RNA sequence: GCCGCGAUC
């Protein structure tokens, strides 16, 4: 007895700006959809940033090179703003080599396989003499959200050779999202309502595969309400007794005692096993010996002793 | 530790430290100088008759408890009169109205009163004096940021305190400008005025990321791209949190 | 927005600096928007320099006479794009903006006059039933940082 | 905006400032001492701003003023400054009366009082020789309060 | 004093008032509703002011 | 007890903070010790104990 | 000792009994505990471990 | 890594009485505790299917303001009482119901004529204490399916007056809620420690658990979601 | 083992 909303009457102002209709709604679910639209949209959108970059010349990020207009630092400023798009691949390596006099740009990267560069006028350094030359390697990756450089360390698993410039990451396509509620124009029923969806992104995304990708997220996380229902570790330690090379007479009388395990015979005090029968007393030294040998002193204290 | 009324154009009465030294560590105000004995003075504007004349004239602490000193905040008419016959004062040390044609000299300008510190805080009049203190000194402890960004809302004086604290690189003769690097910035210096023999370029070594006192970070970014003329004095590096030569 | 405030500090410490330094940098941010958009129509060179034009002499006999005619074209097109993120405009300490001169300004831009806007909540998108505040103010990042303390 | 200005301020001040007049006329016939007359100008200025003080808050108190189902009535102003001031949350209507009323007499180069007050609050503007006359009470509780 | 010390101030002040205040004329008058259940519903659903 | 607390109690209640005359007699109490003596017998004589 | 110092911000979602310590300081005045519990369950059988 | 999240596992839920509930969901990830806080509220709270009555027809003067013929409480006083009545009809949009009652004794929701098809759920509620005392009260209700709240903004309906002294008016709260209010708390899981738990609290004023209204909430929110999800759906 | 200087609440 509920209207199903359809994505009817898209319309696309700029590469950038996207108004995304949605015609028939109820009385009071515009606002909940277009807000619950809005944050999954600004909070976890997938999209396509620079990981890192090796220019050939540098060392680190606070260097300058020869020939060039800006500091190093700056390029990777420029860099970070690089917005691009990748089709099957997450590992996409971008190398451009520029030499001249003028701006060097997005247009001259090397045209890769199914790579698009959503805006080719998106400068990133300057060249300023004739015989100097730039030549960078660029590596975008796709991600969902902000992921700072520092952070991460899975990365440095391993060495990062001196050279690999870090650049943080930010994933998000989507910059700005606002909705709007008005009414529907459908005059057969009596009152419905209409909305309106204004987003602005980096040219990343497809603002109706963007709206898609929202909704089955919140389907997805919807999944889990509509069925609630619901209404001794040391390796030196576990092994066994007949390894610590002990004489035949202390073989006996651990049995006896029953000390199948290693742990078990070091949380004795010395106090305590002397009561034991035919002990001897050269003879716990020689337990003592072979266990200070281990660096296992007695006198510990355990939690837990599982059987095993 | 108080604020004698001779502190008018002489010492910041905003910019001081707070807790133990308040009222022994002060600022010169903006055009203040020494004597040539070591008082220090404040410029005045003559007043002749009931017109302000654009002379200027330098009064010690002294000298200035005797004439009568009008006020920057007063208006003035086209050819140089008082618009009212009653205009506020001040004699000595108190401030009263008095006539047109008793006034004998006229303030610069109203930022006379503040120092450097205190200048560069917009609607400086519609905040409290104690709360203009801690603003003024919280200023002089803010890092250089990564990129430096203009105030939307400033008071004019942060190009001076750029262009003079010696932070920027200003083009000493420069003309136009031949090769800009990241780190070096050559003019070749137009033909008017030239030195003669041996001709010459004027040649600028920018200093790149270096330690400060307070292990902050000091670079130096230039501002024109190529072949953009240059007259005397423009800014071509404008140092850490300074943009365009501004105050950032 | 960007940074979220406490109002309960203005009345008690009286920093109306605070206030109105919003107001008159909201009225600057929309006109530095009103430029960039222009900017994005790529719209003609007369256009735009008189919309400059008239945000430039705007005030109340002020000792500002800039004006665009003596300016030719390219350098036009570079203090627009120079001035894109805002209008850096220049209150001197004692003597400047005054609030009918931020009104103004702030009505050049299509912006409420008040300076309040209504702002609607992040997480449950009801309306802040009063209007709040907006503007842009310049934050200071002072050196007393926890990483050292 | 939420400052809001009383309209009887500038209208008191010129009457004020009449009364002033007068009695300086008065000091001019020679019938009237300097304390006296000093007396009086201190009298005469605490008392206009007491006035402007509580124009201030009639006009501010219940300034909102709401039809209801028939006619009009009027009731305590929803003024965010007047609510955060009666609150109690933060502030108080002497510190209220700096920012839409006068500032008021304030004097302490040596513990006495100027007879001229500042007749400017923060939300209009103060010139140089206000806020220098301010600045003595500031700095005199900043370093009061140190010692 | 034997006065709480721990009391709220601040903020929590002016939502305590600002919540507990009359207007003349809004939202919902005169309305009569079953206890203060209903009162959060009321306002959660903007009906009532 | 009655003039000291009084006098203290007046320059704290102006200023409008609330301090209890018990933790006022708990001070004047230890400004009560060390009397002097008129008479003697006991070991003592014109001292202050 | 066992004791730290840091700038202190809000925390509205806490407790009337309950403060945040950052994990960084906790791991330093907590260190001799922690070597109690670790030589405790066994992780670790000697202190330098 | 990408369009893979965190979905909420180990649920935890308290239930108290037989229309309290305080369900728990942990962990959810930065910023959708909110999301969907927010959102079921909002469904839970103005469109969810329900019944209550909305006419009401007392014998005698048909005004809003009666003297009551001494029934010992006001007839707003009664009108109150018959808001918080939760009733249960199947199958039917509208049906009429009626009370009679005669002998001192307050009057409960039991005393209502026997209608197989309206159910109630709580016959001890009391509407009144009877009139005085050696008297009678008459009184019909109607009660009708709706959705969500409806105030008494007007009848609209019928000719004139007639509607309106026909029903007096009487306040619907179609949506079988009484209070619904969520919480979002900070959880952790493996190194990961920004991440949000959901902690959703609901009273029912009967005729539906609260793990069903929460059911009924979850599923038409989703079943909204189709004409999106259908062509890029997993299975 | 300090002395000066600057800074924070």
């Amino acid at each position: 007895e509920f209207l199903k909303p359809r994505l009817v009457d898209i319309e696309q102002v700029s590469s950038t700006h996207a108004k995304v209709t949605l015609e028939p709604l109820e009385r009071g679910f515009g606002h909940t959809l277009g807000n619950a639209l809005r944050r999954i949209l600004l909070s976890s959108m997938p999209g396509c940033a620079v990981t890192e970059v090796e220019i050939d010349g540098v060392l680190h990020e606070y260097s300058t090179k020869e020939g060039v207009q800006e500091d190093i630092l700056e390029i990777l400023l420029n860099l970070k703003g690089l917005a691009v798009r990748v089709q099957g691949k997450d590992e996409v390596i971008l190398t451009l080599n520029k030499s001249g006099i003028g701006p060097v740009t997005a247009a001259d990267i090397t045209h890769d396989g199914d790579v698009e560069i959503v805006k080719p006028q998106h400068v990133i350094c300057h060249l300023t003499d004739e015989n100097a030359s730039i030549s960078m390697r660029i590596k975008v990756q796709r991600g969902r959200g902000y992921v700072p450089a520092s952070t991460r360390i899975h990365s440095e698993e391993d060495e990062r050779p001196i050279g690999r410039l870090l650049v943080d990451a930010c994933y998000s396509p989507v910059e700005r999202i606002a909705y709007n509620v008005e009414a529907a124009r459908v005059e057969q029923r009596t009152d419905l309502d209409k909305l309106v969806i204004e987003m602005e992104t980096n040219g990343t995304i497809d603002p109706e595969e963007a709206i898609r990708r929202a909704a089955t997220i919140l389907a997805e996380q919807l999944e889990a309400f509509v069925d609630l229902r619901d209404v001794e570790f040391d390796p030196i330690l576990l092994r066994p007794v007949d390894d610590l090379e002990l004489t035949v007479r202390s073989a006996n009388c651990l049995k006896a005692e029953a000390i199948h395990y290693i742990g078990d015979l070091v949380q004795r005090t010395e106090v305590e096993l002397l009561k034991t029968p035919n002990l001897g007393k050269k003879s716990l030294t020689e337990i003592k010996d072979v266990l200070a040998s281990r660096g296992l002193s007695l006198g510990m204290r355990l939690e837990n002793w599982p059987p095993a | 530790r108080d604020v004698h009324p001779t502190h008018y154009g002489r010492v910041c009465p905003i910019e001081t430290p707070e807790g133990p030294n308040i009222g022994l560590i002060n600022s010169l105000s903006v055009y203040a100088q020494t004597n040539e004995y070591g008082f220090l003075e404040t410029p005045y504007r003559k007043v002749t008759d009931g017109v302000v004349t654009d002379e200027i004239h330098y009064l010690s602490a002294i000298e200035e408890g005797n004439y009568v000193i009008a006020q920057a905040n007063s208006n003035l008419d086209e050819e140089g009169h008082f618009v009212e016959d009653l205009v506020t004062c001040r004699s000595k040390g108190e401030s009263s109205l008095f006539s047109r044609d008793q006034v004998d000299y006229m303030d610069v300008s109203t930022q006379q009163v503040v120092s450097v510190g205190a200048s560069l805080i917009p609607f400086l009049e519609h905040d409290d004096a104690n709360r203009a203190l801690m603003g003024a000194n919280m200023q002089r402890q803010a890092v250089p940021t990564l990129r430096a960004d203009k105030p939307l809302v400033g008071t004019g004086m942060e190009r001076a305190v750029a262009v003079d604290s010696g932070v920027t690189a200003v083009a000493k003769r420069g003309g136009v400008v031949q090769y800009v690097d990241a780190s070096r910035i050559v003019i070749k210096v137009n033909e008017d005025e030239m030195y003669p023999g041996e001709a010459g370029i004027d040649i600028y070594n920018l200093t790149k990321y270096t330690r400060s006192n307070q292990n902050t970070c000091i670079n130096q970014m230039p501002c024109v791209s190529l072949g953009e003329p240059v007259e005397r004095g423009d800014v071509l590096a404008d140092g850490p949190s300074t943009d365009l030569g501004e105050l950032a | 927005v960007d940074i979220v405030l406490n109002p309960l500090g203005v009345p008690s410490r009286m920093n109306i600096g605070q206030i109105l330094e919003t107001h008159l940098g909201m009225a600057a941010k929309g006109i530095g928007d009103k430029i960039n958009a222009m900017l994005k129509q790529q719209q003609e060179v007369a256009k735009l320099r008189e919309f400059i034009q008239r945000a430039y002499d705007l005030g109340a006999d002020v000792r500002q006479k800039v004006d665009l005619s003596t300016f030719s074209d390219e350098e036009v097109m570079r203090l627009a794009e120079n001035l894109r993120k805002g209008m850096p405009i220049a209150t001197p300490v004692f003597d400047g903006a005054k609030e009918a001169e931020i009104k103004e300004l702030l009505k050049l831009g299509d912006l409420p006059t008040s300076g309040q806007i209504r702002l609607y909540d992040g997480r449950t998108g009801e309306q802040f039933e009063r209007p709040v505040t907006v503007g842009y103010m310049y934050m200071l990042k002072l050196n007393h940082l926890v990483d050292d303390k | 905006d939420d400052m809001v200005i009383p309209e009887k301020k500038h209208e008191i001040i010129s009457e004020a400032e009449a009364e002033v007049a007068e009695i300086q006329e008065q000091f001019q016939s020679g019938l009237v001492t300097a304390g006296e007359r000093y007396n009086k100008v201190i009298d005469i200025w605490a008392a206009a701003n007491d006035r402007v003080s509580k124009a201030m808050m009639d006009n501010l108190q219940t300034e909102t003023v709401i039809n209801r189902d028939g006619q009009e009535e009027k009731q305590v102003s929803f003024n965010s400054i007047y609510m955060m001031a009666d609150s109690g949350a933060r502030g108080s209507a002497a510190q209220i009366r700096q920012l839409a009323g006068m500032r008021g007499l304030m004097a302490k180069p040596d513990g006495s009082i100027i007879e001229t007050p500042i007749t400017a609050n923060f939300r209009e503007g103060l010139n140089v020789l206000q806020y220098f006359i301010s600045t003595h009470g500031a700095r005199k509780g900043l370093a009061d309060t140190a010692l | 004093n034997g006065e709480p010390i721990i009391v709220p101030s601040q903020d929590v002040v002016l939502g305590l008032y600002y919540m507990t205040r009359d207007c003349v004329n809004a939202k919902g008058e005169g309305m009569v509703l079953t206890g203060p259940k209903e009162a959060e519903r009321l306002y959660r659903s903007g009906l009532a002011s | 007890t009655r003039y000291i607390v009084n006098e203290v109690q007046d320059v704290y209640r102006l200023q409008g903070v609330k301090i209890n005359d018990k933790h006022i007699e708990v001070i004047v109490r230890q400004m009560l010790r060390k009397a002097t003596i008129v008479n003697a017998g006991s070991s003592d004589f014109l001292e202050g104990e | 000792d066992y004791s730290g110092r840091s700038v202190i911000t809000v925390g509205p979602y806490l407790r009337l009994h309950q403060c945040g310590l950052p994990k960084k300081m906790a791991l330093e005045l907590f260190k001799p505990f922690i070597y109690g519990k670790l030589e405790l369950r066994g992780l670790a059988t000697t202190i330098k471990a």
